[PDB]
């Protein structure tokens, strides 16, 4: 529902009308295909909730 | 607000209903479909006035 | 996903 945004350091997912930065993860992110295809896609992380949960 | 024309476009899209990424998929031929039809009109203003 | 952690 968002736009990918950064202030020069990080990358965020935001809200298109009100700024409020948050972490990307794959809960606020779709994904479709492999990287090729996109013009001016750049990498990140991307945040996983599950494994950090089960490890423990 | 400054935006990029794609991603300008990629919301445009996911107001129609269809996926955003299924433009930036495909920008190339959005692209020529776009400047061909608008290459159209100016054969239509030159022809049937 | 509480109650699935059995593993
Ligand atoms: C971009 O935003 C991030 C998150 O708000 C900033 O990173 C944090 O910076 C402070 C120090 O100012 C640290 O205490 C935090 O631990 C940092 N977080 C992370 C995730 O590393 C970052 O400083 C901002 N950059 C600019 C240029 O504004
Ligand atoms: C994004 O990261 C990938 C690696 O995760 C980069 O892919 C490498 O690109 C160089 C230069 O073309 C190649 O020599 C490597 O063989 C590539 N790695 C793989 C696994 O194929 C990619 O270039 C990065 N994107 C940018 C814009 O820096
Ligand atoms: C933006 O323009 C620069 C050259 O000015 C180019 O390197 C880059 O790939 C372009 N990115 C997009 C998203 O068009």
């Amino acid at each position: 529902e968002g736009v990918f945004v950064s202030n020069g350091t990080h990358w965020f997912v935001t809200q298109r009308n009100f700024y409020e930065p948050q972490i990307i993860t794959t809960d606020n992110t779709f994904v479709s295909g492999n990287c090729d295809v996109v013009i001016g896609i750049v990498n990140n992380t991307v945040y996983d909730p599950l494994q950090p949960e089960l490890d423990s | 607000l400054q935006i990029p024309f794609a991603m300008q476009m990629a919301y445009r899209f996911n107001g129609i209903g269809v996926t955003q990424n299924v433009l930036y998929e495909n920008q190339k031929l959005i692209a020529n479909q776009f400047n061909s039809a608008i290459g159209k009109i100016q054969d239509s203003l030159s022809s049937t006035a």
